[PDB]
RNA sequence: GGACCUGGCGGUGCUUCAUAUCCCUCUAGAGGAGCCUGUUCUGUAAUCGAUAAACCCCGAUCAACCUCACCACCUCUUGCUCAGCCUAUAUACCGCCAUCUUAACCCUGAUGAAGGCUACAAAGUACGUUAGGUCAAGGUGUAGCCCAUGAGGUGGCAAGAAAUGGGCUACAUUUUCUACCCCAGAAAAUUUAGC
């Protein structure tokens, strides 16, 4: 009335901090490119990116935690952890629609490791 | 809608394009660089040399951001509509209602406050005081006031800038204000910054409450960033009727150019156009003679707000270096009848000068605001150089 | 290239090629290879 | 109305100390000289203007007959391409800066409000806001003009004063020149920062 009256789960990735990146955390993506006097590090980082868009978004509300996104000579390895939440026919139409579309995208031998956990593995809590 | 491209064209009265450039056509208001007398410059370094150090630093622009960010007191009605709404979607209501609503404090100046106010706002105070008064001067130089009040006289820059202007005529200068540390240091100011001296301007009288004769009868009434600092609109309504009760030529009301300094002005001009009074002493009208060029509802009560922007010379400190500007909004409130029909349009933003044309946003007589580019083709040569030489806050001189 | 190059001749992280704030958001997450920060 | 309990005191003063920020302490500048300059005032019909866009020809540097802006005269148009525009709007939104507001248990008191510690131990343990700035290293829209906010021709536009702020140069005897890279010979008060 009157003025004088009115006078969360973390995984792992998710829980610790980016200053244990070499600590504790590791690194997401695994390439060469970046190292000293290798070259085309930009190039790995936006078919990083794109990578992990078109993982999200063909596996929507699937995968558990991050991918890793591994590379050796000319291959990539896409080891990804998601749910035993869709049907197993339809991850296996999505492995091997995405495995193709990679694989055509970026005329590399492209390859997926999904890996299913039955919930979200929660590290802790903030 | 008062520049209909060809059809508007200037009023030429005195025989203006003729006989005179474009840069000093008659709605040329603009004023130099203000800056203020130096016994003000020199009193108020004077008395500030006890303490002028880094505390003095951050006190300035702490006090300074305060005022200019304070809202207007909430009133009870808004407060009891925010709590239902609060209820629906919901103790718990008022700590939200702690959230999202201002913490208005009398602010109580004692001697330590009133040295910084004067350090932060006696020359922006000045500035647009000087802008409102200058309306008067430009527009009516017969007009020569010999009684001056002040509600609210913090540090005396109105009584210093009516000095400027009509020192010649005014013989009284009535001053107003409920704290004694403003009224004591007030009164070392205007002798020299000293506490025993002889008073530069003649005839002050300083008080703490208003006059109580009713036949009394100042010709100029003023209150600069005054009015916002009532508790309550109850306390608004009754000053303003006061004031204009003992307005007898002029009553200039001043405020800071934001959205809560404008909402205060227009609810004090609607106050005094609507008269209540049954019988008042003074059967004489009211008019808004500026800066409205028209005595219906404000354009841009909705949603902006409407100011005004004065350059000056800020008093030498360890902080003023560079010149700075006053954003203020203002409103003027003249007994009797307009002078004339033909009233101009008034530039309430700064006019953008770009290739061959002008951008004007324009306070039309018929009540309605005009985004205006004008250009030489569809509007005339004379226009737009009128427009072209135009600034802020200038009136446009468009018939028809 | 070449024909612009001939009449001559007689005469923000650019690096990775990201935008600034998002490659302090990717190294952050540990995405990018051996970027850690000290 | 008697006795007692909890208090709060948005408490007020002193006493003792922690008493760091900030002064004092240390170092180097700045007050001189010559230039260019920001601001302010006044002036003209006009703009004092801007060179990822002139001139240069040791270094620099002024107008250049440049050029876009401006003043005064004019001209082109269905034209560039269903054209063209360095127009407006963050007083449209985001982006980014800044303003301001804001648990249980066990004992004691005769089972009263209520209270519970001693170590050589005596009941205690478990977000909003803003006519805010920024569209120069970032974006999404919204409106303007389209015989003119588009395209061109002709000429003109040269500015002065102080008061203040900054920048560029040389400023030496613990110096300068040669040989060397260190045992040689010849010459001649205010106030800003930092540790
Ligand atoms: C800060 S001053 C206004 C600024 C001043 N006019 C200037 O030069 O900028 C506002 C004054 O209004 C005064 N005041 C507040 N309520 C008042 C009232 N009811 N009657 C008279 N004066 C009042 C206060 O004492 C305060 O000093
Ligand atoms: S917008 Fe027009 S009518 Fe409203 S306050 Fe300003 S001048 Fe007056
Ligand atoms: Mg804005
Ligand atoms: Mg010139």
């Amino acid at each position: 009335r009157e003025l004088p009256c009115a006078w969360k789960p973390v995984t792992y990735e998710e829980a610790h901090a980016p200053h244990y990146i070499a600590h504790r955390k590791g690194w997401l993506s695994l390439h060469t490119g970046n190292l000293d006097g290798e070259d085309h590090a930009a190039e790995r980082t936006v078919e990083d990116v794109f990578l992990r868009k078109f993982m999200w978004g063909t596996f929507p509300g699937c995968l558990a935690d991050q991918l890793v996104l591994k590379r050796r000579g000319n291959q990539l390895e896409i080891c990804a952890v998601v749910l035993r939440q869709l049907s197993p026919h339809k991850y296996y139409f999505l492995v091997g629609y995405s495995e193709t579309l990679l694989s055509y995208f970026y005329k590399c031998p492209v390859r997926l490791h999904l890996q299913t956990v039955p919930s979200k593995v929660v590290y802790k809590y903030l | 809608a008062a520049l209909v491209p060809g059809v508007t064209q200037v009023d030429n009265k005195s025989g203006f394009l003729q006989k005179r450039p474009h840069r000093q056509h008659p709605g040329i208001l603009k004023l130099p660089h203000v800056r203020l007398p130096q016994a003000l410059a020199n009193g108020a370094q004077l008395l500030l040399l006890g303490s002028a150090g880094p505390t003095m630093e951050n006190q300035v622009q702490t006090l300074t951001s305060y005022l200019w960010s304070r809202h207007l007191p909430v009133e009870p009605e808004e407060l009891q509509r925010r709590a239902r709404h609060l209820e629906k979607k919901f103790g718990a209501v008022l700590h939200a209602l702690r959230k999202t609503t201002y913490h208005w404090q009398e602010l109580s100046y004692t001697e330590g406050l009133s040295l910084v106010y004067m350090a932060a706002r006696l020359d922006g105070g000045f500035a647009a005081v000087s802008r409102a008064f200058h309306e008067i001067r430009a527009r009516n130089p017969a007009f020569q006031p010999q009684t001056l009040m002040d509600f609210g006289s913090g540090t005396g820059s109105v009584t210093w800038a009516a000095h400027s202007i009509w020192g010649q005529s005014l013989r009284e200068y009535m001053c107003v204000d409920r704290s004694a540390a403003m009224l004591v240091l007030a009164e070392k100011l205007l002798k020299g910054g000293s506490e025993s001296g002889e008073p530069y301007i003649p005839g002050v009288f300083f008080r703490q409450f208003l006059p109580v004769s009713p036949k009394v009868q100042f010709d100029v009434v003023v209150s600069a960033f005054s009015l916002s600092e009532l508790p309550s609109k109850a306390d608004r309504t009754e000053v303003v009727q006061t004031l204009w009760r003992k307005t007898g030529h002029f009553l200039v009301l001043v405020e800071n150019g934001t959205k809560a300094g404008h909402s205060l002005l227009m609810d004090a001009r609607d106050l005094v156009l609507k008269g209540k009074e049954k019988s008042p002493l003074d059967p004489r009208p009211g008019f808004v003679f500026a800066p409205c060029p028209h005595e219906l509802p404000c354009p841009q009560l909705t949603n902006l707000a409407c100011s005004f922007s004065q350059a000056y010379h800020p008093i030498p400190f360890s902080w003023n270096k560079k010149p700075k500007e006053e954003k203020f909004s203002m409103v003027i409130l003249a007994r009797g009848s307009p002078e004339e029909a033909h009233r101009w349009p008034r530039i309430t933003q700064p006019v953008l000068k770009r290739p061959r044309h002008v951008h004007c946003h324009l306070c039309c007589p018929d009540g309605h605001m005009q985004h205006a580019v004008l250009t030489a083709r569809r509007h005339g040569r004379d226009l737009y150089r009128c427009a072209r030489v135009s600034s802020w806050g200038d009136l446009l001189p468009v018939l028809t | 290239a070449d024909e612009r190059l001939r009449i001559n001749s007689l005469r923000v992280k650019r690096r990775w090629r990201l935008s600034r704030i998002v490659f302090r958001h990717l190294a952050d997450h540990g995405q990018l290879s051996g970027i850690q920060r000290a």
